[PDB]
């Protein structure tokens, strides 16, 4: 690009011109040229400031997916994350989130807790659930319902303040032996 | 390589026409021709250039023969019908290798589309060609590149063009090249397998500013549109006295230097054809503007100093110049806007027995500042004496211009005015002799507004300008109403129609349908536009009623709107995506889907528990 | 958050060369100084697309709420859409888009009363003539609320189920309990003050409203981004009265005041001006770009993360043990309530 | 890790045109190039 | 001289480099070489 000048080319203006006349053109050619490299490094600049944020993306990703397992959602891949594999990529890492999703899935019934003799019973962890006639307690990310027994549920309560409790039997090991 | 260039090109797709022989009608030339012909032996020998073809202009002939060509550079008379009866101051003559080639498989059968290409960019005639073995019978559309044969730098007006034809006992395919920008595919081998034009479809433009020839799907802003205007209106004020340029000039008293006249020109026309009527010019060197563009310009205000100098002196009179006159006697400042002119004046400021009344200064205490008379007598002092007085040490400041009528060319009486104008923003009392044309509102025009030059849409107003007022603004500076001269009214000015068209198409390898979208813009306006033929884009897209949308994010041209969502494919802006979907293919747009709709079975002790599960893998990068 | 800024496409041909035949050639003479700035403008606009869409574009089904209200006795009726609004927007929505003024919406096509504007033409009109527009989102404030009904719907009656696969509907006191158990507080705390909670939660939802009416700015960073923008545009426009050494800063002007092959001096000076002020702007762009591409990516982890689940990121979500967030959109930026 | 720069106030008339009325006259002609410089330092300083 | 850093100034176009034998498919009226970033790459030798 002549950039305003006689000649782009150097060694043309050069031998064409004497000093004094080459020098104009020359201090032309320098201004334009050294301006597009200024540019030039700038967008590098904010590119590399860019690529080195998603490098630092990619560390974190690593460290967390790849070496462990990570309770943030839609961080490593979509679902519930188990593990990663990475992959090396030209200028760039690939990985493998392995997820954890649901499937098919049934209305059954739910109450916050059972109450089974004037006491309220909440399931130690997972849900309260009903097949329809006879409730049970399952985990939350699956169903595996399970006989509610004092084990599987603690009691505290009244009976009488939970929004929503639903009468049923509950099971101790203990009156039988 | 993907070169794109920018050069004189037949436009693809453009007007040829074919003639036919059994008179040999003159064809106008200009900016090149593209030449094309078919013929089975011999039946066009050569071509004529030239203007007016006669023995008043320098012409050309480049007639072809069995063994070489004649072309060369003459005043022929005529022959109306050897080639030419006159070769009086005709010169350049050339010879060289035949330009037509024949070669037949033993049957006549072959007819050679010979394709030739002329232009005359600054002289330089260049001459292009080509010869396809392939019959011409119907004009071939499959690429074929020309390649030079002669380049002879011709330098004369070429605007006819003529034919010649051969004797006996489908051809002359012609069209003209324009302006264009090229963008050619280079083969590994060195030819050009395949170009495209830049200025001819949407698709084009937008894989010229992609270089390539494969346009992957998507949206690609490519250049703007505007509205070019149809009229060009000069509205300028309404006065028609003429300046009083000729009182000045036609004075004979012109006063010394050390005294300049200065003589304030306002509230006229300066038609500057009697500044050049009483003026035998020798220096008209003008420095803020350029005297050839002086009719044109509205001055708020336009000094005259007059002053007779000598010879060297008038080269010595320029802004920010030295010597004895440029030093005490007249300094122009720095940034002179305006010029100077200078005629010998050997006649008026001239008698036998001689004459000493002019005067100018030598001796001043300091340099003069730009603008300045001092008309003083104080004799300079030298050394350390109070003198007052003549002689020696005591020096009377200001020497005589002595002028007889015998003088070299450094000594006759140079008769030197300067004009200064006053180039800013103010009512203009001081304009050219340009005609004032009907005022046009609500319609994109060129103004030239007490010589304001601009472009854009004018109308009525219900501003405020206080009487003293004349122009209008915005908080970043930029001329938004104009009071005009003649009415005294108020007109807003607005944009030609600036805004941005991006071309929306899916792949090169899928269709070459398109999808035109004029960024913030009216629909309607660029309707009447294209409808008036005055839009910037020469690639017309077609508009059938069914493909016009005014989006909130301009208007789409070549796509049609269906009421239905789907995914976004192609982003438009404003909730608008285009796709390439079937009828039998076409492109559509649509408000995006932002995805399927669902209803959650929420209630009281309702609960979704997964009775099963699943493991993907999805894939980051 | 701030999530996107104003789209623009600068084209330095008519910026720079008001349809100057000799003002474009002499242009040609500095290269692709020009498509530099174009693509980098573009990339830009791509981008801010681009970060709208992952902070807002989470769910790919559209959840939507159930035809009643009642969730436990929670009053999620400031943060849902209203029907009744032709916007279909929050309350608390509203008032976002009430308290931020955009000095250019792009989607106007205001061209045709820049010569009925009657007063001074404004700063849009002025920079329609000068080769400086604004494009628009792609996704309107219009249905990137019905996105944010989408995420927000989905995080009620399916609390953080729907943001892994399925949306499993779940009733709301029993996801208070999910929420309060995953952060070490027993079940039993819900469900036995549950009605306390309700109302705490209904009054901070009511003052948070008013703490946003009658504070002078706590958008302050939308308006701030808003501001960088609209100041950014003006400065550029400001540039073109800049003689830059030349007589005059008008290329019209000395077009039809200067014969060419003397005006080239002072147009190259022009271009060489006027280049320089563009490259500044788009190197400004781009730098503000990086910054809010940043706040973009934090904010669509902040929705992945606070809103689709439970953090147990202490002060990531909020200050204190947090429960849920529910994201409402914002004139060029998203706000959370966590 | 970094948290906070130095921060500098640079004012272009000084560094540009040290106390020369002609300078600052010629600057004036560059239109705004001065207070953007100085509004971007002002929000770096802000910033950090 | 080939395969050898020369200074070169055929037929007027003056640089430096190494020059050798090509494959290229010149064309008769070829007489320059280029790339794709418009730099000079050929020259078709006067004499030869
Ligand atoms: C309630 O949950 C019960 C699971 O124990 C289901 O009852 C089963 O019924 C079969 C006979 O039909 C028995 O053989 C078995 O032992 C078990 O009791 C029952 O289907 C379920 N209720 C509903 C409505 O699904
Ligand atoms: C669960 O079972 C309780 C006794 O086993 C029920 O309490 C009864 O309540 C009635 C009034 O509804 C009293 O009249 C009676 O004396 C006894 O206290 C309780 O109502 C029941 N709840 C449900 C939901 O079935
Ligand atoms: C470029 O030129 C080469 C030299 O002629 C071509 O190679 C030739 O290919 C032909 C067959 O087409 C052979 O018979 C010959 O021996 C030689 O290999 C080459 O094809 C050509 N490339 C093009 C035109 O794209
Ligand atoms: C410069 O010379 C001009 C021509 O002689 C003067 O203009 C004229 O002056 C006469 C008086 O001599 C007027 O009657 C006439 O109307 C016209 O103005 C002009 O005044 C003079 N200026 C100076 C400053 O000397
Ligand atoms: C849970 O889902 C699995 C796949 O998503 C089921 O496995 C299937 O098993 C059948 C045979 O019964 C195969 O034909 C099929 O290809 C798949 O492997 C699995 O049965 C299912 N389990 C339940 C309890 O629904
Ligand atoms: C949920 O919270 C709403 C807050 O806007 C309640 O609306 C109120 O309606 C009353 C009129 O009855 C207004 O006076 C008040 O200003 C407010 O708009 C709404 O009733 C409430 N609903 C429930 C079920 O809690
Ligand atoms: C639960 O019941 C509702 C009531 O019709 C239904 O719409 C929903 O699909 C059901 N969900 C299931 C079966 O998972
Ligand atoms: C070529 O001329 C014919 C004859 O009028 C006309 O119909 C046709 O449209 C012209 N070509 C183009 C591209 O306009
Ligand atoms: C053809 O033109 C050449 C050019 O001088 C001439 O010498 C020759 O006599 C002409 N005729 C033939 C048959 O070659
Ligand atoms: C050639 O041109 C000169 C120009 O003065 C003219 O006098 C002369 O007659 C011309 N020669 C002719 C006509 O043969
Ligand atoms: C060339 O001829 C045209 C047609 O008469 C004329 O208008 C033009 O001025 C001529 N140009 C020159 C340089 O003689
Ligand atoms: C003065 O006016 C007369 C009018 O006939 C004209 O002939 C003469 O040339 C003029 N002189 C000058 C110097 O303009
Ligand atoms: C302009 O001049 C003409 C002729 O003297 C007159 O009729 C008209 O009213 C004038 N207009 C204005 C605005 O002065
Ligand atoms: C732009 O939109 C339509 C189509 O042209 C029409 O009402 C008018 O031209 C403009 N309307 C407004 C409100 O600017
Ligand atoms: C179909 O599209 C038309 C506009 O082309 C619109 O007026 C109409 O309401 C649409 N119909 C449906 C059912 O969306
Ligand atoms: C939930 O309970 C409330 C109050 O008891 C009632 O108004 C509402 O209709 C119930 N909804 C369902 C789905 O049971
Ligand atoms: C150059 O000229 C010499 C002497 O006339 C001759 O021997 C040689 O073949 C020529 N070569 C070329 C390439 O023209």
């Amino acid at each position: 690009s002549k950039f305003g000048a006689i000649s782009s080319v150097l060694n043309d203006i050069l031998s064409r011109l004497d000093p004094p006349e080459a020098e104009v053109q020359i201090d032309r050619l320098i201004t334009g040229r050294l301006q597009s490299l200024q540019t030039y490094v700038t967008q590098q600049l904010i590119r590399a400031a860019e690529i080195r944020a998603s490098a630092n993306l990619a560390a974190t990703k690593m460290s967390e997916c790849v070496l462990g397992q990570s309770k943030r959602v839609d961080f490593c891949g979509k679902g519930y994350h188990l593990m990663s594999f990475p992959q090396s990529a030209p200028h760039g890492v690939v990985f493998l989130h392995v997820t954890y999703v649901p499937a098919q899935e049934k209305n059954f019934t739910t109450a916050p807790a059972i109450c089974h003799d004037g006491k309220a019973h909440f399931p130690r962890e997972g849900v309260f659930v009903s097949n329809g006639t006879h409730w049970f307690v399952t985990q939350r990310n699956f169903y595996e319902p399970q006989i509610i027994t004092t084990d599987n549920t603690f009691v505290s309560g009244n009976c009488d303040v939970v929004i929503g409790i639903v009468n049923n039997t509950v099971y101790d090991p203990l009156q039988l032996e | 390589v993907l070169h794109l260039t920018q050069d004189l090109f037949l436009p693809f797709f453009s007007n040829v026409t074919w003639f036919h022989a059994i008179d040999n009608p003159v064809l106008p030339f200009n900016d090149g021709v593209y030449f094309a012909s078919t013929e089975k032996s011999n039946i066009i020998r050569g071509w004529i250039f030239g203007t007016t073809l006669d023995s008043k202009t320098q012409s050309l002939l480049i007639v072809n023969n069995a063994t070489n060509v004649f072309i060369k550079v003459c005043e022929f008379q005529f022959c109306n019908d050897g080639v030419y009866s006159s070769a009086n101051n005709c010169t350049f003559e050339y010879v060289s290798q035949p330009f037509l080639m024949d070669l037949e498989g033993k049957q006549g059968n072959f007819k050679n589309l010979r394709e030739f290409v002329f232009k005359n960019i600054d002289g330089y005639f260049k001459i292009y060609s080509k010869h396809t073995p392939i019959i011409g019978r119907d004009f071939p559309q499959g690429f074929s590149a020309l390649e030079p044969l002669v380049d002879l730098p011709i330098g004369i007006n070429i605007t006819r063009f003529q034919t010649l034809l051969a004797l006996n006992r489908a051809d002359y395919y012609v069209g003209y090249l324009q302006p264009r920008t090229f963008l050619l595919k280079y083969n590994e081998n060195g030819t050009i397998t395949d170009a495209v034009d830049c200025a001819l479809d949407p698709l084009s433009e937008t894989k010229c500013t992609l270089k390539s020839f494969t346009v992957e799907k998507g949206i690609y802003q490519t250049s703007n549109f505007r509205v070019q205007p149809t009229e060009s209106i000069v509205r300028f004020p309404n006065v028609t006295n003429l300046c009083p340029f000729h009182e000045v000039f036609n004075a004979t008293r012109f006063a010394s230097v050390y005294a300049w006249n200065r003589t304030r020109i306002s509230n006229c026309v300066a038609d500057y054809s009697v500044l050049y009527n009483f003026a035998p010019f020798f220096a008209f060197k003008c420095y803020g503007v350029s005297p050839t563009k002086l009719n044109d310009l509205c001055f708020t205000n336009v000094y005259a100093d007059s002053f007779v100098i000598k010879g060297n002196e008038v080269s010595q009179i320029a802004p920010g110049q030295t010597g004895n006159i440029a030093d005490y006697n007249y300094k122009l400042p720095d940034d002179f806007t305006g010029c100077v002119i200078a005629w010998n004046s050997n006649k008026l400021d001239s008698k036998h027995s001689g004459n000493y009344d002019y005067w100018y200064r030598s001796f001043r205490k300091s340099k003069l500042k730009p603008f300045e008379r001092d008309i003083s007598t104080e004799i300079y002092q030298a050394g350390n004496k109070p003198c007052k007085g003549k002689g020696p040490n005591c020096y009377f400041p200001l020497q005589s211009y002595g002028f007889r009528p015998t003088y070299g060319v450094g000594h006759q009486p140079y008769r030197v005015v300067v004009l200064s104008f006053e180039l800013l923003h103010a009512p203009a009392t001081v304009c050219g002799p340009k005609k004032s044309t009907n005022l046009v509102k609500n319609k994109c025009v060129n103004f030239n507004f007490n010589g304001l030059t601009g472009t854009g849409v004018l109308t009525k107003s219900n501003k405020k300008f206080l009487p003293f007022q004349q122009f209008g603004r915005d908080i970043v500076d930029t001329t938004d109403a104009v009071r005009d001269p003649q009415t005294l009214e108020i007109l807003d000015i607005t944009p030609c129609s600036f805004g941005g068209v991006s071309v929306i198409t899916p792949g090169t390898n899928t269709s070459n349908q398109v999808a035109v979208l004029y960024q913030g813009v009216n629909c309607t306006e660029v309707s009447v536009a294209i409808h008036a033929d005055q839009l910037t884009p020469t690639w017309r897209v077609y508009s059938t009623g069914s493909n016009v949308f005014q989006t909130r994010a301009g208007c789409l041209i070549g796509a049609e709107y269906v009421n239905n969502s789907y995914e976004c494919d192609i982003p438009i802006g404003a909730g608008i995506c285009a796709s390439y979907q079937t009828q039998s293919q076409s492109i559509i747009a649509y408000t995006m889907s932002l995805g399927a709709e669902n209803s959650v079975a929420y209630s009281n002790n309702s609960i979704a528990i997964p009775t099963n599960f699943t493991i993907s893998v999805t894939t980051e990068i | 958050l701030p999530v996107s800024m104003t789209k623009t496409s600068v084209d330095c041909t008519m910026y720079i060369c008001g349809d100057s035949t000799e003002c474009s050639n002499l242009l040609l003479q500095y290269g692709s100084f020009c498509t530099q700035l174009k693509r980098a403008l573009t990339g830009i606009a791509v981008e801010q697309d681009k970060n709208t869409q992952e902070v807002f574009a989470q769910v790919k089904q559209i959840y939507k709420t159930p035809p009643i209200k009642y969730f436990g006795g929670f009053n999620f009726s400031q943060i849902l859409p209203d029907p009744s609004k032709p916007s279909k927007r929050s309350p608390i929505e509203d008032l976002l888009f009430n308290k931020v003024t955009l000095a250019d919406a792009g989607f106007i096509k205001q061209y045709g009363d820049c010569l009925g504007d009657i007063a001074a033409r404004d700063l849009i009109c002025a920079q329609k003539f000068n080769g400086l527009t604004v494009l628009p989102p792609l996704l309107t404030d219009e249905m990137i609320a019905q996105y944010t009904s989408a995420l927000l719907a989905g995080t009620i009656t399916s609390g953080w189920t729907f943001g892994a696969g399925p949306a499993l509907q779940i009733p709301f006191p029993m996801q208070m309990a999910y929420r309060f158990n995953g952060i070490g507080v027993t079940q039993n705390v819900l469900y036995e003050n549950q009605k306390l909670i309700a109302n705490q939660f209904n009054s901070a939802i009511g003052k948070i409203q008013d703490s946003l009416f009658s504070t002078p700015s706590a958008l302050g960073k939308l308006q701030d981004v808003v501001n960088h923008n609209a100041q950014a545009l003006n400065t550029l426009v400001k540039q073109l009265s800049s003689k830059f050494g030349a007589i005059s800063s008008v290329l019209n002007d000395i077009l039809s005041r200067l014969d060419p092959p003397e005006a080239e001096v002072q147009i190259d000076r022009l271009i060489t001006g006027r280049l320089q002020s563009l490259q500044t702007y788009v190197t400004q762009q781009l730098i503000r770009a990086a910054e809010i591409r940043a706040s973009a990516n934090l904010a669509a982890t902040k929705m992945s993360e606070c809103v689709l689940g439970q953090s147990k990121r202490v002060d990531f979500c909020g200050k204190g043990y947090h429960l849920m967030s529910f994201p409402q959109s914002a004139p060029h930026g998203v706000v959370f309530l966590h």
